[PDB]
């Protein structure tokens, strides 16, 4: 049954390709689980190295032949939108449930009985979940616990030793770019920063906005404490036609005559500027004076502004420009012609930063600059991209949990809790049916993939550090207190989740387990192949 | 670099369930039902096969195809059991079998290809198999009541003979019912005894004219010549015959009796005492009322001039087989010495003389009136070899067949040409039609599987299956005015070649099947089919 | 590192390589268990073909190249020469074993783990099996239960029609051989015999013996009703002069007068044989006479003794006048001149078979013949083996059954109550440890592949049979009650072993669970494989 010139696959042909295809992806993502996972290494022609651990990354820049395992890497990529991670977490889930249903198929289990096993052990997974999590304090001096959430995602990024270094960074971020106020969260005001010259060890955390277009004089000051910040949208310096053109003369008299039309304006603006600035900060003492300037400025405008101890910047970037509005609270002045008082701001200690490559200024330390900025270091490309991705993952992780109190205990406890809760509602209940019995204990086997790979990746043997945690788990439940038992990934035995510091975000476990279970049932209702469009 | 593998047993030719061993066997028996399903009929075409003594033998027996067939698969061996089984129980069916186990491997793949496991085919083909047993009593339209009469015989001589050289029943069906006659002793008010026997009909053939110059001569005829001066006996009635062993020489003495000769008188005296000795073992054999002699070894001339001084028939017969039925006939036994012919050993046959037929001399030792002998043999004539082989063939299976008229309702006659095969058919269908479960398509499939007949009978008389078939279907599945079936439900196959189109009655030509055949060719080809389906995996190795 | 001449396997080779071929002989043997099960066909090559279904037969005959495999069926092979029955039980419990051993150890499990929980495993199906049997009642009038106990034996091994025949003679020549008494009880005293020609279903069971030599003379009576039995060894042959003597003569008449001279010592023994037939019920009503007469017979003296209704044998084997001696009582008379009615023996009708190829004659009902015969009829080689086999194997489960009073219920019921007994203990007791519960779950699954390989063959779904038989067990297991479940392979639903009739032997049921348990455990302890002797 096929026509001529034609290709399809047919009898449980569809069966092993989509199975080989979800193991090798599964095997391919199984060592990036957990802080003791391994990193790869991905070049996508251009001959650089990048080094990543994230999921998403590792999907969408690694070249995919299987048209299943490209399927599944875009619907494990998608979790991004929705909550940022978890794309591991969902590659693993749908390769075991796979493997599960391909096993039980080969004893005679329809596909449709799997699927709607797994549909009803997907409802009993949400209910478990739901029973599970723990509400987490709305109190703005939880600081301990939003540290112990930075360290959890960190830890998965980073060699266990930038932690130290990094993860005070983001939550202080996180937690001052959030304002005293239930509003809202907003990532978008908080600024990364690459830089080549220092080690990523050096990192640290900037209060406010970094410039990078600036002045260049001998003189310029160094450090300005208490400074005004004063925007102004005016050129300050000489301007030429659009065709190449100059001032030719032949004399000292011609020389000053011509001149005289390039620095007429520039003088003009001058007078005006320095008025403003001895009226303001002219002899109060302790004061400084920052002038951004966000058009071009002339090499004799800028000594005449060195001379009288103004900080000069130049060729401002927009962007920036409204950063300092939101920040500094000065106003941008279109003309010098109605330069006013009140259009200076005010800024803490205002410093330049000298590289042998480029140049910063930092007008950090404002009263209420409603702003983050982070700036990372590192001497090669992959390691600023690593520390890039680390730093976007724990600020969208901390950002989530603070937006959302329910907190998921890590260290495995989830998932094994999991596991036992549906096996004995399952066994109890018995209200699927005796066949769906098969799906039921194919989701609740491979639910427990995750702990399995996380003591791989650490060394140890899952089935020693599984059983430990079982019997703890049932010693736990027998006892009337409630408490949570996990995996020590360090140690290798157990431990509780609630006490050493570990979580898992909630949106994160609810929306993998509910992506791995639509990929998993979707991948086993195909029977067959079908080229056609060539 | 492609490796093997599946296969943990050895290197060898394996067949499997999981690649379809069920059809492949299926398809090797069909290998050789094609060759059957053309045979049967009274129109079955004739096959060759090459012996390995260069003769060509031409036939349309399945069972003679098949024992010279060079058979290798190990499941069409069961087929051939069948068979095998058939022409030694029953005189008649060696075809039936065969076509009805290939018809039911055949449906076994309709029913396979529907996802029916082989053990519920198994059961539906057993269950409608001892349907189609009880049915078949039911079958009986008349029966042979065994008077030995000749007109009786007839009925069911005619259906054996044909399908082989038809168009000549003719002859062949008197010949047959007039050996048979001669044969069959005389009984009543007694079913227990035995009273037909295969064995005391023997054929022969002799070479030019045709059939029409065939006849019967009751008694045993021998184509050995007496080879001396006497050709046959005078007319007194029971004339003593004796056998003998020993060649017809100088008689031996069992201690010594070895004779050296050294000189010229001693020669001459050796030779005159040879001469002498023959002489007194001829004068003490004719003492004894010896009239006629059967030589099984050698005769000397001296000793053929004795005999026939004394006016004594010598006869010779070296064949073993010859001599025991020339000593049923007369009774007599061999003599292994020479000169003591026992009266208690001497036989008594009313006439022995010589017949010339086409040419040919042949002795018959035959009686008319006293000491009355159950043996007869029937003279086929004809120019072609061929013809007189497929001629014999026939006569053997028209004779074979009376054995099946004995006391088990050996009479029972059924319809022929089909009939009974439709009506059969159709209780198997409604059969079917109750019976609940899966079982119901295997019973439908049995039944189908008995349409072959009719289709056999059609495609041999060069009918088209699609226009005769339906036809007599629709005479069959008839609707009367009451409760039973009655009217022409006698309705089978015509031979066609003349009258319009259609079927007719079979009375006209009283065509009709033995019971027993029918229900042990059923029976024989169910457990063929079954023996087949039941088989999963075949182990074959190179031969 | 490696030798020339030789080759080996490395790693976890040897273990794929032993499961795959158990696995192989399995599946082999998977299609011919139960009576739902089919036949093989063996061909030697030399023209004979086997139809058989018996799991010894077919190891036996059939070749094996797997080294593997040749182990397993050589192990397998104990079972014939202790219970006669489970060869195929042993061998799928094996294959499912090693199936799930390899599967836990594709997770890790050291091999020697499985081992341990597979002894554990064992010593609990011990008990479970010695707390589950019944026992039989050693009531004479149990004719009923040895009935339902060949039909059990006659059904896998025939196609349900001759069981009828099969199951009453089968029953009555085992108890007409072991009396209700202590006793013993040996199969030697029932005697099997073929015959060709012969329907399948026209085979018979004969009280006594039957005799291969018929008689040589029309005029003996067909049946001898109360004959009494005479064995002679002295020849009835034509005798010679005692002395030196010969036939020298001209004519053959002195040669006949020398020998009718010289045929009177045979006359003389006649005269004697005549005189004893006389003297002993000559005239009586409803007696007889029967001489067997080892030795051979002259045609005249088988003449004298048909004129006197006197039915003579001749030519008899030896063993067959041995067996006489006790199946008619009768003794063996050295000479003629002191023969006297004592050596005489007794038995019912004498019946003389005539068949086209031979003629048998029939000893039977005998007053005490301590022994019987069963007639196997058949018109092809191959029915008559799978007759033969049928009977031998009815003959010994019948006598393993009257030796062995413990009696298990089959149908699968004991396989599922083994699975869940193993299940629910070994898991609640935990007597060893946790890491033997992946051994503990591999042989409770393995344990209940006889009730899957049984529904599959009889061509139900497996997955629905075992589900009712669960529910079924589970609602009796709550209400409180000693319940015995099996599954129906000819109505597809679960039914009571005790009540249809299915029974297994105890003793088959624990060497098939012993070799299984040691034939696993010895080749999944296989670490490598070594050639050497080349």
């Amino acid at each position: 049954l096929l026509n001529p010139k034609a290709e399809s696959l047919r009898r449980d042909a569809a069966l092993k390709v989509n199975v080989t295809s979800a193991e090798g992806l599964q095997s391919v993502l199984e060592t990036n689980l957990g802080p003791k996972g391994t990193l790869k290494m991905l070049v996508d022609g251009a001959g650089n190295i990048k080094l990543t651990k994230d999921g998403k990354v590792l999907l969408t820049e690694m070249q995919i032949q299987s048209p299943t395992a490209v399927l599944i890497a875009r619907a494990a990529a998608a979790q991004d939108e929705i909550t940022g991670d978890g794309t591991t977490t969902v590659v693993c889930l749908v390769g075991e449930l796979l493997r599960q249903a391909h096993r039980f198929i080969q004893e005679g289990v329809h596909p449709r009985i799997i699927t709607d096993g797994f549909e009803i052990a997907r409802k009993e997974s949400m209910k478990f979940l739901d029973e599970f999590k723990i509400s987490k304090t709305n109190l703005s001096n939880d600081r301990e616990f939003l540290l112990q959430v930075a360290r959890s995602s960190l830890l998965t990024k980073v060699d266990a030793d930038l932690t130290e270094v990094l993860t005070p960074i983001v939550t202080d971020a996180v937690l001052s770019v959030y304002d005293a106020q239930a509003d809202n969260l907003d990532l978008h005001m908080v600024e990364i920063m690459q830089m080549q010259h220092l080690s990523p060890k050096d990192t640290t955390f900037i209060k406010g906005l970094v410039l990078d277009h600036g002045g260049r004089h001998p003189d310029m000051p160094t450090r300005v404490k208490n400074a005004y910040v004063l925007i102004l949208n005016v050129s300050l310096e000489y301007e030429k036609t659009e065709v190449n053109s100059g001032f030719f003369y032949s004399s000292a008299d011609q020389r000053d005559k011509l001149a005289a039309s390039e620095r007429k304006f520039v003088d003009a603006k001058l007078k005006k500027i320095i008025d403003l600035k001895n009226e303001v900060c002219g002899m109060d003492p302790d004061k400084g004076f920052v002038i951004i300037n966000q058009k071009g400025i002339d090499p004799m405008s800028l000594d005449v502004f060195a001379k009288h101890n103004i900080l000069a910047l130049r060729r401002a970037k927009r962007r920036n420009m409204e950063r300092l509005q939101l920040v500094t609270g000065g106003e941008a002045q279109n003309s010098v012609e109605d330069l006013s008082p009140q259009i200076l701001g005010f800024s803490g200690l205002v410093y330049q930063e000298t590289i042998g490559e480029e140049k910063f200024t930092y007008v950090t330390e404002n009263t209420d600059p409603k702003s983050c900025t982070i700036l990372i270091k590192g001497s090669t490309h992959y390691a600023l991209a690593q520390t890039k991705d680390a730093v976007r993952d724990g600020l969208r992780a901390v950002a989530n949990v603070l937006k959302d109190k329910n907190i998921i205990p890590g260290a495995g406890a989830f998932y094994i809790a999991l596991s036992r809760y549906l096996r004995s509602a399952n066994m109890n209940k018995l209200g699927a049916k005796g066949k769906t019995k098969t799906g039921i204990e194919a989701f609740a086997e491979a639910l427990l993939v995750i702990p399995k790979t996380l003591v791989k990746n650490s060394g140890f043997d899952p089935l020693d550090v599984l059983a430990m945690v079982e019997d703890e788990l049932d010693d736990a439940q027998d006892s009337d207190e409630t408490r949570y038992v996990g995996v020590d990934l360090n140690i290798g035995d157990s431990c509780d989740p609630t006490i050493e510091g570990i979580w898992d975000s909630y949106r994160v476990l609810r929306n993998a387990i509910t992506g791995a279970t639509g990929i998993a049932s979707n991948l086993l209702l195909c029977d067959e192949l079908l080229r056609a469009g060539r | 670099q492609n490796p093997n593998a599946g296969l943990f047993k050895q290197g060898y030719n394996s067949y499997s369930n999981a690649d379809g061993q069920i059809i492949k066997s299926i398809a090797a028996i069909r290998e050789l039902h094609q060759m059957c399903l053309t045979s049967m009929g009274p129109c079955g075409r004739n096959k060759i096969i090459v012996n390995h003594l260069g003769k060509i033998i031409i036939t349309n027996d399945a069972a003679t195809m098949l024992r010279e067939l060079d058979i290798v698969h190990p499941a069409v061996k069961v087929l051939v059991m069948a068979t095998e089984q058939q022409k030694i129980d029953m005189g008649d069916g060696t075809n039936l079998v065969m076509i009805l186990a290939g018809e039911l491997l055949n449906v076994s793949e309709k029913l396979i290809s529907m996802g029916l496991s082989a053990v519920e085919i198994i059961q539906g083909y057993n269950m409608a198999r001892k349907f189609t047993l009880k049915e078949l009593d039911e079958m009986v339209v008349g029966e042979i009541t065994d008077k030995n009469d000749k007109n009786e015989l007839l009925k069911m001589i005619k259906p054996v003979i044909s399908s082989k050289k038809y168009g000549s029943e003719d002859i062949l069906s008197e010949l047959v019912s007039e050996a048979v006659s001669h044969v069959l002793p005389v009984a009543q008010q007694a079913g227990e005894i035995p009273y037909f026997n295969v064995d005391s009909i023997r054929v022969v053939k002799i070479m030019g004219g045709s059939l029409s110059n065939s006849t019967v001569i009751k008694g045993m005829v021998f184509n050995r010549e007496p080879e001396g001066h006497v050709k046959s006996l005078s007319e007194d009635k029971k004339h003593k015959v004796a056998v003998f062993t020993c060649p017809l020489d100088i008689a031996n003495t069992e201690t010594k009796g070895t004779v050296l000769l050294h000189n010229a008188q001693e020669m001459l005296d050796f030779s005159k005492g040879e001469e002498k000795q023959i002489d007194a073992m001829m004068k003490e054999i004719a003492d004894m009322g010896v009239e006629c002699i059967v030589a099984g070894a050698g005769v000397g001339e001296l000793a053929l001039h004795y005999l026939n001084r004394y006016g004594i028939l010598v006869l010779k017969v070296p064949s073993k087989f010859e001599l025991r039925r020339l000593c049923r006939v007369c009774g007599a036994t061999p003599l292994p010495r020479l000169g003591a012919p026992t009266p208690e050993e001497l036989g008594l046959v009313e006439t022995v003389k010589t017949m010339e037929i086409g040419g040919d001399r042949v002795t018959v030792f035959k009686q008319e009136q006293g000491e009355i002998s159950r043996t007869s043999t029937i003279i086929l004539r004809g120019a072609t070899q061929n013809n007189l082989d497929d001629i014999e063939r026939a006569i053997d299976d028209g004779v074979a067949a009376v054995k099946g008229l004995m006391k088990p309702s050996g009479g029972k006659l059924l319809p022929g040409a089909g009939a009974t095969e439709i009506e059969l058919i159709s209780r198997i269908t409604k059969y079917g039609e109750r019976t609940p479960g899966l079982l119901q398509l295997a019973i439908k499939q049995f039944a189908v599987a008995f349409e072959v007949v009719p289709r056999t009978l059609a495609e041999t008389a060069g009918l088209d299956v699609n226009e005769v078939l339906p036809n007599l279907y629709a005479a069959h599945n008839v609707t009367e005015p009451g409760a039973v079936k009655t009217d022409h439900l006698y309705k089978g196959v015509d031979i066609d070649g003349e009258s319009d189109e259609g079927v007719k009655d079979i009375r006209e030509e009283n065509i009709y099947d033995m019971l027993a055949t029918k229900k042990f060719a059923i029976n024989v080809a169910t457990e063929a089919a079954t023996t087949v389906l039941s088989i999963d995996q075949i182990i074959m190795a190179k031969k």
